[PDB]
């Protein structure tokens, strides 16, 4: 039993967007499913619902520009967007409240105006004169990217990682991430890995 | 119908069980018997998971130091053995009736011993001096409790204006924190200067642990 939400990305101000949803092992139409959603500073919010018979239900703030359907054949639920605005920027999940809450991982909706832009990947490395040896800290800056949505990997491997929330400056995002390893090891390739699909980009630098 | 839960939980030692309460404006006792009551749980960086449904049925995966119980109205998750990787923000909720309403969540703090912080200063990198920037970044990590202040000194003077500060939220094995402090400024400002500081004064040796390059 599986959900997964697709259609979200980078939609303008005024603009419309179509979210869908399909499902393994849930079958839409004897269910009252429904659209919910999440804005980083957290706490979902009810987006829209459709009864098992049709009806579909709105809060105040979509009531007129958002319309929640669903094709009982193909099993596919759908949201339509439309006069999007910027409060509406969010995770979008779809959901099948009823008994055992199942949502899907969502999909990223962001109203912006401002341009897309890639990734600059900074290594962060013990410089001259610096405390090292025994556990040395290492890191990689990432700063000058938009759609928020950014992920930092390490090997695939750290359990020392520390990878801090993206701060927003001058329109751009900046954010850091930072490991740990012993000396020991240090001379056996540390290499950090940015992904950031909004852009298609994918940034890895091996400190020293 | 409204669910109310408090922000922030208290301390919770390792090992002895956290409470966490929620309360409705309206019964969630169905005639079926059923209370339509969930809770779902948010770690740091990740998709919310579901807890327990229907009041006290834990959702697959779900251990069983996780439990829930209430009247129709007053609610309480209880989380025995508290490990570090149980930290996060649960919220309760309600599948009794449209529209589903939400609580604005409870964060689990789990309390430990005090800890300094492992500061690390790095100077710009080449590339982004090839690129006319220069950003000094120091990290302050592992640290207890997360309150701390963080002080810049560019060539021994108090610099405090293009500094960005980031926080990690508790770490889920350490139950520690973390923080990431970044001076930003022109590479012509950067080659202005020669000298500087990270400074971390933590709540512990009243001795600041400075950090410069």
């Amino acid at each position: 039993a599986a959900l997964l939400e697709s259609g979200g990305g980078l939609v303008k101000p005024g603009g419309s967007l179509k979210l869908s949803c399909t499902a393994s092992g849930i079958t839409f139409s004897r269910y009252i499913m429904s659209w919910v959603r999440q804005i980083p500073e957290k706490r979902l919010e009810w987006v829209a619902s459709i009864s098992s018979g049709g009806i579909t239900y709105y809060p105040d703030s979509v009531a007129g520009r958002f319309t929640i359907s669903r094709d009982n054949v193909r099993n596919i639920l759908y949201l339509q967007m439309s006069s999007l605005r910027s409060e509406d920027t969010a995770l979008y999940y779809c959901a099948r409240g009823q008994g055992r809450p199942y949502w899907g991982q969502g999909t990223l909706v962001t109203v912006s105006a401002a341009k897309t832009t890639p990734p600059s990947v900074y290594p962060a490395a013990p410089g001259c004169g610096d405390t090292t040896g025994s556990s040395v800290t290492l890191g990689c800056l990432v700063k000058g990217y938009f759609p928020e949505s950014v992920t930092v990997t390490w090997n695939s491997g750290g359990s020392s990682v520390h990878t801090f929330p993206a701060l927003l400056q001058s329109g751009l995002y900046t954010m850091s991430s930072s490991v740990t390893v012993p000396s020991s090891t240090w001379p056996s390739t540390v290499t950090c890995s940015v992904a950031h699909p909004a852009s298609g980009t994918t940034v890895d630098k091996k400190l020293e | 119908a409204a669910l109310t839960q408090s922000p922030v939980s208290n301390p919770v030692t390792l090992g002895t069980s956290a409470s966490i309460s929620c309360r409705s404006t309206k019964s969630l006792l169905h005639s079926n018997g059923i209370t339509y009551l969930y809770w779902y749980l948010q770690k740091p960086g990740q998709s919310p998971q579901l807890l327990i449904y229907q009041m006290s049925n834990l959702a697959s995966g779900v251990p069983n130091r996780f439990s829930s119980s209430g009247s129709g109205t007053d609610f309480t998750l209880r989380i025995n053995t508290v490990e570090a990787e149980d930290v996060g923000v649960y919220y309760c909720a309600q599948n009794l009736e449209l529209p589903p309403t939400f609580g604005a969540g409870t964060k689990l703090e789990l309390k430990r011993a005090d800890a300094a912080p492992t500061v690390s200063i790095f100077p710009p990198s080449s590339e982004q001096l090839t690129s006319g920037g220069a950003s000094v970044v120091c990290f302050l990590n592992n640290f207890y409790p997360k309150d701390i202040n963080v002080k810049w000194k560019i060539d021994g003077s108090e610099r405090q204006n293009g500094v960005l500060n980031s926080w990690t939220d508790q770490d889920s094995k350490d139950s520690t924190y973390s923080m990431s402090s970044t001076l930003t400024l022109t590479k012509d400002e950067y080659e202005r200067h020669n000298g500087y500081t990270c400074e971390a004064t933590h709540k512990t040796s009243t001795s600041p642990i400075v950090k410069s390059f």
